[PDB]
């Protein structure tokens, strides 16, 4: 059986999240909203052009700014007049407002849905045994990307199905079994 | 070579030369100063680039100095006090000078009549002089002087000494202006004016011009300068002549038998403690080892490091920093070969690793070939690399980088006349 | 690959002479055809190149 | 051998590419190569008349997943980044159910199943 | 007037780069050059602009 | 390109680059202002040329 879009709110207090169906075979995909901070982006030669983010699933831009030394903000660009988000992929500078010179590097901060990798972003464990056995997604590793707090985490995974059969005997003495629907 | 002297580039969609890139180190237009790894500082008088000191224990006394100073110019007559910012007091200044020869300016001497509070500071600058005899916007040197560093006196006797991290190389027959800027309206300076009585000798008056080859200036925005022909500041410029070697000694000093073996394993000519390290020590398991360090001196030693009181950590700091040029779009001129040429002065314990990128600085590559060397002058040496960077196909992007690093604070590398050209072969 | 990132195949066989490239748009009859064939340079053409170099040198002076 | 060692392979004239779109097969695009002369590996290759060739159409698919866009009440339309879309595999989005009628189970302190199994907040 | 249509490359939101490369003379060679642009409008508000005009010639 | 930034030209028998002409729209030396059809105006800050308003 296939369980898709199984949703659970992630808490920063408690990283573990449980899977409803017990006999889990494999987790197809774990996705959660992640915040990248201070991503270096190079300005493209074309003026009023588009610069492609490292991740193509972005949906919100937090901050765009330049620095000549660590922690000193030379300028902060304003969203909606200097730049906008286009197609959730590019920082579009088609708005009238200011933009960095062509060839110059600037920083970008944005939120995107990251497809979490097993054994890098999370590790899978189990507590019980038998039918009471459960599977958990821990998000244990420190360097691993963790979901934003109070956001939904969607998990797709498969699990085994039980079957119930009936035993019969005919007048010839032949015992036989009819398989039931899994 | 011609593009090396341009030193101009447009912000939005600049027209760039195809398969050419060069950096004369005369303007910020060609540089990606916003890059995270950009930590180089320009010296426009020499058209050179170097590393500025960054701080990120025991004390040490610079015994043998790396240069001896001499006061060549000195205008000592003073008569009056002029506010540094006359045109904004509720209810900057400059003074021109020149030399007849090539001199290495090491420090400045100024005289202040009064200063502000503890928190106030004054910015001292040397700017160049334009063809029409006025100060220009180019700045060759800059420093910040706190209130405590500014000495003051009621008879123009106290001389505050200004030191810069890089020495100012004054070319013979060229005019240069000292510039003094401060936001605080409680700073004054002694000035000498013709026909006025001297402060300490009112019986005497300043008969001729105080300094004939200079003029006092004043401005309300450090852009439009009003000259005062009859007046000049009371100042003094020191020039320096470097010597063969320089020596530092540290105050006397984890158990001493392990420690001295452990220490002298690291303190050697090739690790970041560069130069001829020595010591003397005392027997009976006494704790007081005394260290010495000797190194080869040169003309580019920082005056500010020489004057300042050293420590074992301020000294032996390994400075790092990189030049990064703006990304060049070589779409219309694809290439697969690169010729990388640059001149670099390398004191002992320094390195200059060229690098390039063909993907807007996502990845930085390194040349495999060793550069062919041609000696430019006593200091600099020309390094040239000609390598087929791509075996098959052609790149369409170029971005030039140079990586500078030091073992200690005093000895630093210097680069100039960077020229990079690509080909399709 | 997507139209922004598509590139022609890379080949180094001496036995073949490349005439050009044909780009096909995604699911469409339309196609873009460009010729990149290496072509000779006669002695007249090389003399014209020599003259262009001389003009370049003169403009440089 | 002499020709290849002196000048290598090169074209003399012709061999221009032209697109015609002849309907010989719906899964191919016709291309015409114009008559022309060339020296390949030092052997002359003179073609008096154009040659017709056909390329297979491109039907390989690229998959875009988790393409995110904030929904706005004011503007219901949301755009798709990639232009030649074939089919939409799935569209998912948080929905609020109001006043769903639920029957209390017989067991005390038990569990009553919701109509939808993807809930996350009550 | 040039018979070829110009190939277009965008420069910024406003300006577009127009380039023509034509063999103006089939046989022989010219020895004089003068360059010209004709600008026009059809109302008083909307007007064209030009910049970065570059012309080069070759003997091919 | 380099010639585009020069914006200077001698009056009597000027030396001119062979097979090159470029206008940076920064100086009136390159322009033939006295030609009858000459009717544009310069914007030196933008290095751009355009049409000015005229009556009739």
């Amino acid at each position: 059986g296939t369980a898709e879009n199984e949703s659970t709110i992630f808490n920063k207090s408690n990283n573990s999240i449980s899977l409803a169906n017990s006999p889990v075979k494999e987790i197809r995909r774990v996705t959660g909203q992640v915040l990248i901070e201070k991503e270096r982006v190079t300005r493209g030669a074309q003026g009023d052009g588009q610069d492609f983010l490292s991740n193509n699933t972005a949906f919100e831009i937090v901050k765009v700014w330049t620095e000549t030394s660590p922690g000193v903000t030379t300028k902060e660009y304003k969203q909606g007049e200097d730049f906008r988000l286009t197609d959730g992929q590019t920082i579009d500078w088609s708005p009238q407002g200011q933009e960095p010179s062509g060839g110059t590097s600037y920083y970008v901060s944005y939120k995107y849905n990251k497809r979490m990798e097993a054994g890098k972003d999370y590790e899978v464990t189990t507590q019980g045994e038998g039918l009471s056995k459960k599977w958990y997604i821990n998000f244990t590793p420190s360097n691993g990307a963790k979901p934003i707090d109070q956001t939904v985490v969607l998990v797709d995974y498969t699990y085994y199905l039980a079957r119930k059969d009936s035993v019969f005997i005919n007048k010839y003495g032949d015992i036989a079994i009819l398989p039931g629907e899994p | 070579v011609n593009a090396l002297d341009d030193g101009a580039m447009e912000g939005q969609n600049p027209l760039t030369l195809r398969s050419v890139f060069s950096e004369g180190f005369i303007s910020l237009d060609k540089a990606d100063i916003t890059h995270p790894d950009f930590g180089i500082v320009f010296s426009f008088e020499d058209a050179e680039a170097t590393l500025a000191y960054t701080e990120a224990h025991i004390w040490g006394r610079l015994i043998s100095a790396p240069f001896t100073e001499e006061r060549t110019i000195y205008q000592g007559q003073a008569s009056e006090t002029l506010n540094v910012n006359p045109y904004n007091i509720p209810n900057p200044l400059a003074q021109s000078f020149q030399y007849d020869e090539n001199r290495t300016i090491s420090s400045l001497g100024l005289y202040f009549a009064s200063k502000g509070d503890k928190q106030s500071n004054v910015v001292i600058q040397i700017r160049g002089m334009g063809d029409q005899g006025y100060p220009n916007k180019t700045i060759y040197a800059e420093t910040v002087m706190n209130a405590d560093d500014i000495k003051v006196s009621n008879n123009a006797s106290a001389e505050t000494r200004v030191y810069f991290d890089d020495p100012m190389m004054a070319e013979g027959g060229k005019e240069y202006a000292i510039v003094i800027i401060t936001e605080n309206s409680d700073y004054t300076m002694w000035v000498g004016t013709r026909t006025k009585p001297k402060i300490d000798k009112p019986n005497e008056v300043i008969s001729g011009n105080p300094y004939l080859q200079g003029v006092l200036f004043s401005s309300s925005n450090a852009s439009t300068w009003t000259p005062h022909q009859n007046s000049d500041l009371k100042f003094g410029i020191y020039t320096s002549k470097f010597n063969e070697t320089a020596t530092i000694e540290f105050e006397p000093i984890k158990l001493i038998l392990d420690d001295m073996a452990s220490s002298t394993t690291f303190d050697q000519l090739k690790w970041e403690p560069i130069g001829n390290y020595q010591d003397l020590d005392v027997l009976g398991l006494a704790r007081q080892v005394k260290l010495r360090a000797t190194f080869e001196s040169n003309r580019y030693i920082s005056p500010l490091m020489s004057s300042s009181d050293l420590t074992f950590t301020t000294f032996l700091t390994e400075l790092t920093g990189s030049y990064v040029g703006r990304a060049i779009d070589m779409t219309e001129a694809p290439y697969n070969t690169v010729r990388f040429s640059y001149e670099a002065f390398l004191p002992k314990g320094t390195k200059v690793v060229p690098k390039y990128s063909a993907d807007d600085g996502k990845t930085w590559k390194t040349f495999t070939k060793s550069p062919t060397t041609t000696r430019a002058n006593n200091e600099f040496t020309r390094y040239v690399i000609d390598e087929k960077v791509k075996s098959s196909g052609t790149n369409t992007k170029l971005q030039v980088r140079l990586d500078l690093s030091t073992e200690n604070s005093f000895l630093r590398p210097r680069v100039r006349r960077l020229m990079v050209t690509t080909r399709d072969e | 690959n997507i139209m922004r990132l598509v590139t022609p195949p890379l080949n180094t066989d001496p036995e073949n002479l490349q005439l050009g490239t044909v780009t096909v748009l995604p699911d469409s009859d339309e196609a873009v055809c460009i010729s990149f064939a290496i072509t000779r340079l006669s002695m007249e053409d090389l003399q014209k190149v020599k003259t262009r170099v001389d003009n370049l040198e003169y403009n440089q002076a | 051998e002499r020709t290849y060692d002196e000048s290598g392979s090169y074209k003399v004239n012709g061999f221009e590419l032209f697109s015609e779109g002849n309907a010989e097969d719906d899964d191919h695009v016709s291309v015409v190569v114009d008559a022309g002369k060339a020296y390949v590996k030092g052997f002359k290759v003179d073609k008096p008349v154009s040659t017709r060739i056909s390329v297979p159409k491109s039907y390989d698919l690229g998959t875009a997943e988790n393409e995110s866009t904030i929904f706005n009440k004011s503007n219901n339309s949301i755009s798709l980044a990639n232009s030649p879309v074939k089919e939409i595999r799935r569209v998912t989005g948080q929905v609020l159910i109001e006043k769903e009628r639920v029957t209390r189970g017989a067991q005390g302190d038990g569990q009553d199943f919701l109509s939808n199994n993807t809930a996350f907040e009550i």
